[PDB]
């Protein structure tokens, strides 16, 4: 028999040009910290499938991971609905799952195969669901991309927001600014995070760079402060109070022992679980065994994802324009024709 | 009925704001002003703020924002002020715009419109002189056309808004006051030019002369002053950039046995290059009684002073020089 | 019997980021304030006779006006050296001038004649003068180069500054963030300066939008502060303690009646005017004479500008490359080459 | 001795900054990191932070900081990640750094370079994969140089600090760890390649065969491989892509009588169709007994998976179907 819900302390956010920010109290449910889980420990499990895949060449290109940043697309998830949008810069293996998307598709565009989410054009970097506006490769792009969701979502009304991420090495980007100052200009449901992962900056508060638009400094290994000031940030721009910063305080696990006395006293995972242990909310046993319905998961779609074949070459030239008739493109000479159909 | 070119593109936009809500203007000082060129006179009075965006000069960003609301769904018509502007904002366009639709193998399109003068104007000096058709007729994903005369403003810029894909329209700005003859077919607001084909705006036997933009205007000039002497010229308006109308240029090269390309922007790696290149590589390389030749923009950066810059962009004399250089005559 | 100099009070300016900012009291020197006035009125007719000339269409595309600004280009030549370094936009008339430009070859380049100062290649935007790197029509481009000015100039380790400007309109520019980073990441003795002339920005406080940038706000109708600012600014720089913004509020002339008030409640000059007479400095007929001065300068170089010929059309190609051998250019068609030397 | 592209490059650079402290490096990880792709390694170790500076990733930015720098009588040498990240900057190369010297009526130069790697790499997908050659091939007042093997990069980058103009050099990330013999002339310090000057690098009769950069190589391979079957192909690297040298294309075009064009970048408007033009409207081209063709990129933002990448970039037996097509054997 265990508990149905508990009752948790998270940290208090800092604040920026905010009166109060959200609570530092929370309750967690039994089936819902139950769904987190199993989401960490996926996503967790995928990076490192991809990671061994990677350095076995079958992933070839960029590849970037996330594993160590679970609690903020799973927490960022949980705070915001499916109708909402999200878009990030390019280490996107985890919100194309939190998104909708299936480990199969994830890893079968990793190893680029025809089975791939994007058919294998994309790579990892370029991975779309419904309402996530994939990866972009090209630092901060994405920032003015998320401003215009924004623009998108006020247009029609439907009281719909943006989350739009960036880390901490693209905050210095010339467009970033050109979207805070649009953003409280226009007053867009825009809520640009921040992800700091821990030189480049003259400044180092990041919740703070808006300087006209409030923010708040969030810690992100904590899935729960995570869903807390995701769901206070979700409220204030639905309130119709326009854009804000949310510095989501982080760590990529990709000295090399740094990363180490910061997976035992804090993996984001490990809280979740000594959380619900702790406050009977789930066994040790329960938990333990979800992880081995997970990396059995993870296994089958890897499997999958390498036996798969890869694209056909006739269809090199598909998906360049969209709703057109089909056309001919040259390829490396030009006795080389490539139909192209949209 | 008579209609100048900078009308012809405001009625286009004004038919298609009406015709879908999705549809929205925004760029600087498009709004309260007027327009930068007036070329979309009175729009924000009849639509709002909502539809018509004043924007603050931050291209790489409102680039950005443009695009953004054409992935979530909408359909916006974003202006640069002129397109020296734009290599601010042009890897927005280039790498979120023109590539998205197929590193996402379809599955997200990006319906958003460029539009703005392009190439030379009258002593605005380097910075502001700069033609891009040949930079964005580069890049696949993309469609770029450049209208001429109002007729083709109009039906592109209506097409362009139809179309799925992003579309950059290269207009131009010494072009926006001359008037056209509208004929009755044109106003219509079912007017539909098709991306892709070009126009012949004059039949003949003697050489082909293709050309886009405002010196397709002065093609005909070279046209009436050479058939006084019973050369008789093809006019070809390119129309578009990217897909060109090959077929066409080729059907007339079959038939006259010669070529010019005259284009407004610089020589090297230019529109004529490309012309030229697909023209010895296609079938109508045996046509070709004399070799084709390129009139192009001087190749330096825009100058000011008046006599200067009149040199810079080909003028008739050097359209009809080389016309007669080609026909041996 | 006249004054050899007196002293006077100067609005105190706001301050961002510092403890104190530049005195409230200052001393004029009938001897320079002879100068500044001279200056300011060479200015301000030429400006006006370009505007005529411009009305006349002997100057083509661009004509940016700085009249009821020149406080602020006399005032900044006041309080740094000839050996610092001065960038602005397109508006570059009066600095050009203070710059060491005579009046002549401004106006030989404005009306595209071969007597301008750059052979009537460059026209209205941009002059280029000693320790000057003139005007620039990109919005905005000349921030983030004024700041490698400022970076060349550490670099030679000789005490100059470099003044790099912008008009609120520009104060949005995405790459003026990227340049106040990295101005202050290295501590660059760059002065960033806001020529705010009074829907474009969230925050139309500029000498705050540094942010982590130290910024002071000044009164650029009164020669005699900006002046104060500019050594308050200057010597901040040279001292090593990095990048510094000033925010200079004026109004420029070029209804016609909100113009109408604040030229007879504050022109540049007339302030200037009235105290140099009101504490016997200089006399309204001593002064009335240095009208009549300039006004013969002026008309001696608008007979310059509108009398020398156009320039030669076999200097076309002239001054694409320095330093190199002789070659050809291309013009119009393949027959028409054009020499280009160096 | 064999040296690496990247080691060659290396060289260079510490010669030049060695030679002139007026001479410094920006960009991103050229310092600490040693080099996104080591190129840099051990300048920073050696010369310090006043002169290997370590970049925020604010390309519009600190492109337009060598550029003042430039401006100031500085030496910069600004680097790229890949040139795809210069689309920010592309306002600052062009509108500051290459008009420039023209608009000041020869009053202001700007020596500044710009360096990086271009073009495909390997399953970087569409947004890291773009070539430059043609865009800036494109703009007056600028010089552009495209180096294969180590020899020409270290030739080049040295040129290219020494020239008093912006020099655009597009490296290439698959060449920098290719190893080439490295004669013992060009292991000095003035090494020099002049600007502006082709290479043949392999004597031939029976066709021309002119390329850029990386396909350079494949060229040198699928000659050979024709050896074998008695046709002998002039190779020749361009090394330069403006001011390009066509005398020394056509020289070799009127000794074989064929050309084709090899090259990574898109097709149309690319480096092949301004040197066809250029065939065409020059003094060589009634040596040609069969039309120009060219072999360049598929005409497709770049692919992610290995197969289709592979079709995408010009092999080794394209090129060979290419020159047989055209000598019809
Ligand atoms: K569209
Ligand atoms: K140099």
């Amino acid at each position: 028999m265990f508990a149905n819900d508990a009752t948790f302390e998270i940290k208090k956010c800092d604040l920026h040009r905010l009166e109060e920010g959200p609570p530092v109290t929370t309750v967690l449910t039994r089936e819902d910290g139950l769904k987190y889980y199993r989401m960490m420990q996926t996503v967790r499990r995928m990076e490192l499938k991809a990671d061994q895949l990677y350095k076995q060449k079958i992933i070839r290109g960029f590849c970037h991971l996330c594993d160590g940043q679970e609690a903020c697309c799973v927490g960022l998830e949980a705070g915001i609905n499916p109708t909402d949008h999200l878009i990030t810069a390019y280490r996107a293996h985890g919100f194309t799952f939190t998104r909708g998307l299936s480990v199969r598709e994830i890893l079968a565009e990793l190893t680029g195969r025809k089975g791939g989410c994007a058919k294998g054009k994309g790579g990892s970097m370029h991975m779309y669901a419904k309402n996530f506006y994939g990866g972009n490769g090209i630092v901060g792009a994405q920032v003015p991309l998320g401003a215009g969701i924004a623009l998108a979502c006020k247009y029609n009304g439907k009281d719909e927001v943006c989350l739009t991420l960036y880390g901490d090495g693209a905050a210095n980007q010339g467009q970033i600014f050109e979207a805070y100052n649009m953003a409280a200009l226009w007053k867009l449901p825009c809520i640009f995070i921040c992800e700091n992962n821990r030189r480049a900056a003259a400044s180092t508060d990041y919740y703070k760079r808006g300087d006209f638009i409030p923010g708040l400094r969030v810690d992100g290994m904590d899935i729960l402060c995570v869903r807390e000031a995701t769901r206070f940030a979700a409220a204030y721009c639905r309130s119709g109070k326009g854009p804000i910063l949310m510095e989501l305080q982080t760590y990529r696990y990709h000295t090399r022992e740094e990363i180490q006395e910061v997976r035992s006293k804090s993996d984001p995972i490990m809280l979740l679980k000594d959380r619900m242990v702790n406050s009977n909310l789930a066994s040790v046993e329960e938990l333990k065994e979800i992880d081995v319905e997970v990396r059995k998961e993870i296994e089958d779609a890897a499997q999958f994802a390498t036996a798969d074949p890869e694209p056909p070459l006739e269809e090199l030239g598909y998906h360049i324009y969209s709703s057109d008739p089909p056309f001919e493109v040259r390829g490396a000479n030009q006795w080389i024709k490539f139909k192209s159909v949209s | 009925l008579q209609v100048t070119v900078r009308d012809a593109i405001n009625q286009g936009m004004d038919e298609e704001l009406e015709r879908d809500e999705k549809v929205f203007l925004l760029g600087e000082e498009v709004a309260q002003y007027d327009g930068a060129y007036k070329v979309s006179r009175g729009l924000w009075k009849k639509y709002g703020d909502k539809r018509i965006i004043d924007t603050p000069i931050s291209e790489m960003g409102f680039a950005g924002i443009a695009v953004g609301a054409a992935m979530a769904g909408l359909r916006p018509i974003c202006e640069f002020m002129t397109f020296n502007f734009s290599m601010q904002a042009i890897d927005q366009v280039i790498n979120s715009a023109a590539k998205t639709y197929y590193m996402s193998g379809g599955l997200q399109p990006v319906p958003i419109v460029f539009r703005g003068p392009n190439g030379a104007s009258a002593g605005v000096a380097a910075q502001h002189s700069q033609c891009f058709a040949a930079w964005y007729g580069h890049c696949p994903g993309l469609k770029v056309v450049s209208p001429w005369n109002s007729e083709d403003a109009k039906g592109l810029i209506k097409s362009a808004i139809r179309d799925n894909n992003p579309v950059v329209v290269l207009e131009n700005e010494l072009m926006y006051g001359v008037p056209f003859e509208f004929p009755p077919e044109a106003q219509s607001k079912d007017f539909l030019i098709p991306i892709g084909k070009a126009k012949i705006e004059r039949q003949g036997t003697h050489i082909t002369v293709v050309s886009h933009s405002r010196p397709v205007g002065h093609c005909l000039e070279a046209a009436a002053v050479l058939s006084k002497e019973g050369v008789e010229c093809e006019v070809i308006n390119m129309r578009t950039i990217r897909p060109m109308d090959m077929e066409t240029i080729e059907a007339s090269v079959m038939k006259t046995n010669h070529l010019v390309t005259v284009e407004g922007g610089w020589p090297q790696f230019g529109v004529g290059a490309e012309i030229c290149a697909r023209i010895m590589e296609g079938p109508a390389f045996n046509f070709l009684d004399a070799p084709a030749v390129r009139v192009t923009g001087a190749d330096v950066p825009m100058p000011y002073a008046k006599i200067l810059e009149d040199n810079s962009i080909p003028q008739v004399k050097d359209i009809i020089f080389a016309i007669k250089k080609t026909l041996n005559i």
